[PDB]
């Protein structure tokens, strides 16, 4: 209990950590989706306007 | 991920002994080092290991 309590909030703020070391944290992450996590502080709506207008177009070339 | 390192994220159970994806930090790997030798032991077993292994757990702890 000790070792696992209150595990997640400390990867955000690495200030109240010891050296303030991400190294002692958890991270929660994907194995599959760490293949497309690479570009650091993209903006959200350039992402997902990405994964949109990337559908828009493939669906505009075999369907329209 | 629920054997090793696998693009850089490994499987760790949770308290509730219930699997989570996180990536293999110098803490998560104490963690999932932890949960194969220490908190899989049943409950007459756990006090008397944690004394044996003690000086070994404290280093891990304040370095990891």
């Amino acid at each position: 209990i000790f070792f696992k309590k209150d595990s997640l909030w400390q990867s955000e703020h690495l200030e109240a950590v010891v050296d303030q070391d991400v190294q002692r944290t958890c991270i929660l992450h994907g194995p599959v989706a760490a293949q497309f996590t690479k570009v650091i502080d993209e903006p959200i709506k350039s992402i997902m306007d990405g994964i949109h207008d990337g559908h828009i177009k493939k669906l505009l070339h075999q369907y329209y | 991920t629920y054997k090793k390192p696998t693009g850089g994220i490994v499987t760790v159970r949770s308290e509730m002994g219930e699997p989570i994806h996180k990536i293999a930090t110098r803490g998560v790997m104490l963690w999932k080092e932890f949960d194969e030798t220490i908190f899989n032991l049943p409950k007459n077993k756990l006090v008397p290991t944690l004394e044996a292994k003690r000086d070994y757990i404290i280093s891990r702890l304040n370095a990891d």
